[PDB]
């Protein structure tokens, strides 16, 4: 069965630094494009980055195109995001998610993990 | 959704399907030919094709130019690519020659060929339905043979220039200098008749082959493999061969055409259509050419085998034929070979498109300076017509044969496909390349393509091209007829113009970059951004 | 970004009866790159509904979907307890990649 396990969530201050990590099992991880995708405290969704199958294509949405670094090991099989400077904006549960086939969504999505900037 | 593939189909359904794909089926044996034909179409034909797409939708060049960004040491293939279209290009509007010919001598109250009281008839004739009363020699054939053709004993024997048929090839040319100077295209509002009008045609002549009394026997010849006596190299070459060639991969100028797609299209579906559209039209101008060669075995009283010449004159012997047994020939003929004008011109008009458009690579800023363009079309339109002049001398008929088999057929396409392959599946890799694919039209290619790239072709070319070589046998024009030496060498010259363009240019590329040896190899394999 | 919206955001609803959502986009979406995911309360969201009509592996086969360019819906031939969730549509066309603002069957 497909797994997806995210860990590192946590409490930063303002202006501070955290880097997210979610664990993949149950597929080959070198096969699939992989996209983290987060949970506002209202709810609502947002996009964040997206990470190839390789890694030679990556994208990044508009509010977070000049902080956040996304980046994968496909020998270790975990997928990694990076956060320079978390704004007051940037607290929520974040989600990695499978995406491989744009014309199929998103086929699965990790236990996500809460990050607050308390 | 069909303005898309309606004004772009027409670019590659074309003579081969109508005239070269019959003749080839005949020469080896008829259904023996199918095996062959589609183990290449679903192993190589479809996925080569969808390759060739992508790599002109993501690098946005010709073949000159885009393998720099893949893999700089086989950049030779794009010069493969644009000469086997500058080989193409000389030999394949002399087919239109010889329609235009035809379409001339139809305007008449009887056909020429229809009846053999006229001067060019050899004594041994007779018409078809006397024929069941030896040497005796059909209408059609002889028609054929001596006045359009005027066939001289042997490629040895050019003789004199046929100027009827010259100053055909010099109208021909004229109509691709204007509508290429011009910028003439498939986009108004004839776009529907001259698409559609081919297809009409094939239905009409498909229903008068399959109605004739000897039809049945023409389709069990067609259907029937004979798997224990006709499988050597020849039929293999000949199938893959003519698969690569009716697909025009390996030309570069599929590349071309594909720089203009847009990403947002499910390319894989749409190249599985054009592929089941070209395929089916060749399948089912097999079924008529061969009920009206059913019906000529049952008439004359000879073998399917031996009715028609084993050539490319097959549909010149053929359809002219099945138009004597309809109401009112002369419109019926007249219809079919301006048919088969609007077929051909409209993919010779795309090939010379793609050869101009890749040839001013070699100097944008001298060709493409300013007006030059308007020069250099007539330069190398100029070219390729005094090039085909050797083909309409009366011994044109062997060189023409030698050139659609050596020329842009043949090893040479086995040779550059499976570079392609190999380049793109090995030293590129299949990864890099699905992800790229991912990246363009969102989903990976997925096994069947993944594997026809990295085994299942590359296994072919090479099977084929080994088993030949080990099973070797030459060329031949009719069933009898054997090339001289020199010629075969000649053949052999045209197609290794094209397979030496791949080491060629490995050696130059190699010894112009600096450093040491392994230095060299991995800055030329590694991609440029 | 193609920003998307849908319709009502909050829904009254009762079981058997039949329920029907719209989702709306500022540019149009073509109609394999506009998804469904159903979010059950506090769990992570499941892709539910994949193309303007693909249903997802699991979905119960009452859901449905509709729609081309710009507008888009999804249906529910008659609702039961086990669908009361929230329903976010995506498009997949052209990054940024965006969520509809979601809407919730309260019953
Ligand atoms: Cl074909
Ligand atoms: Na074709």
């Amino acid at each position: 069965e497909v797994q997806l396990v995210e860990s590192g969530g946590g409490l930063v201050k303002p202006g501070g630094s955290l880097k997210l990590s979610c664990a993949a099992s149950g597929f080959t991880f070198s096969s699939y494009a992989m996209s983290w995708v987060r949970q506002s405290p209202e709810k609502r969704l947002e996009w964040v980055a997206e990470i190839s199958s390789g890694g030679r294509y990556i994208y990044y949405s508009d509010t977070v195109t000049g902080r956040f670094t996304i980046s994968r090991d496909n020998a270790r099989n975990i997928l990694h995001l990076e956060m320079s400077s978390l704004r007051s904006e940037d607290t929520a549960m974040y989600y990695c998610a499978r995406g491989e086939v744009r014309q199929r969504g998103f086929d699965y999505w990790g236990q996500g993990t809460t990050l607050t900037v308390s | 959704k069909i303005d898309f593939v309606l004004s772009v189909a027409g670019g590659f359904v074309g003579l081969g399907n109508v005239w070269r794909f019959p003749y080839l089926c005949y020469k080896n044996g008829g259904g023996a030919f199918l095996i062959p034909y589609f183990i290449f179409l679903f192993g190589s034909g479809l996925p080569v094709f969808f390759l060739e797409i992508i790599i002109g939708q993501y690098t946005s060049e010709g073949g000159i130019t885009c393998w720099e960004k893949i893999c700089p040491l086989f950049s030779g293939i794009g010069y493969a690519s644009v000469v086997i279209v500058s080989l193409l290009n000389v030999y394949y509007i002399v087919i239109l020659a010889w329609a235009t010919y035809y379409l001339f001598q139809s305007f008449q109250k009887e056909l020429p060929w229809a009846h053999c009281n006229h001067s060019w008839n050899t004594p041994h004739c007779m018409e078809d339905t006397m024929r069941k009363n030896t040497n005796f020699t059909s209408p059609v054939i002889e028609f054929w043979e001596r006045n359009v053709l005027s066939l001289s004993p042997g490629i040895d024997h050019p003789g004199s220039l046929k100027w009827d048929l010259a100053l055909c090839l010099l109208l021909v040319w004229l109509v691709c200098f204007f509508c290429i100077w011009k910028g003439v295209r498939s986009t108004g509002k004839v776009v529907y008749f001259t698409a559609t009008f081919p297809f009409a045609m094939l239905l009409v002549l498909l229903v008068r082959g399959l109605t004739l009394p000897g039809a049945g026997a023409g389709i069990k010849f067609y259907l029937y493999p004979d798997i224990t006596r006709l499988e050597d190299p020849q039929v293999w070459i000949d199938a893959g061969t003519q698969i690569f060639f009716s697909y025009a991969i390996c030309l570069g100028a599929m590349t071309s055409l594909g720089s203009y797609n847009k990403y947002h299209n499910n390319v894989y579906r749409d190249c599985m259509l054009l592929g089941c559209l070209n395929s089916g039209t060749s399948f089912v101008s097999g079924f008529a050419i061969f009920s009206i060669l059913g019906f000529m075995a049952q008439e004359q009283g000879v073998d399917i085998a031996d009715v028609a010449e084993s050539g490319p004159g097959l549909a010149f012997i053929a359809y002219p034929k099945a138009v004597t047994m309809m109401p009112l020939p002369t419109f019926w003929s007249i219809l079919f070979f301006i048919m088969l004008l609007l077929l051909g011109l409209d993919s010779q008009f795309v090939e010379v498109e793609g050869q101009i458009t890749s040839l001013v690579d070699l100097y944008p800023s001298f060709l493409r300076k300013g007006y030059r363009r308007e020069i250099f079309i007539a330069f190398v339109c100029s070219i390729s017509y005094l090039l085909g002049l050797t083909m309409v001398t009366e011994g044109g008929m062997y060189v023409f044969q030698l050139f659609d088999y050596y020329a842009a057929s043949g090893v040479c396409l086995l040779w550059v496909a499976f570079f392609e392959c190999f380049v793109i599946a090995w030293i590129y890799g299949g990864n890099r390349f699905s992800e790229d694919i991912r990246d363009m039209i969102g989903f990976p290619p997925g096994p069947w393509m993944k594997y026809s790239w990295a085994v299942i072709t590359p296994v072919l070319c090479v099977g084929c091209f080994i088993f030949s070589l080990v099973k070797y046998v030459p060329l031949t024009y009719n069933k009898t007829y054997v090339y001289p030496n020199w010629a075969i060498g000649l053949g052999w010259s045209l197609a290794l113009s094209s397979m030496l363009c791949v080491p060629l240019v490995i050696v130059i590329r190699l010894c112009q970059t600096e450093g040491p040896f392994l230095v060299r190899v991995k800055y030329l394999l590694t991609p440029r951004e | 970004e193609n920003v998307l919206t849908q319709s009502p955001a909050i829904m009254s609803t009762s079981p058997g009866e039949k329920v029907t959502m719209t989702c709306r986009a500022s540019s149009s979406v073509g109609s394999s790159y506009l998804h469904w995911y159903q979010q059950k309360s506090g769990a992570s969201p499941k892709l539910w509904i994949y193309s303007t009509s693909n249903l997802a592996s699991g979905v119960p086969a009452r859901f449905s979907g509709s729609g081309s360019g710009t507008s888009y819906s999804l249906t529910i031939s008659s609702v039961e307890a086990e669908d009361a969730a929230t329903y976010y549509c995506q498009q997949f066309s052209g990054y940024p990649l965006t969520f509809g603002s979601g809407t919730k069957l309260e019953m």
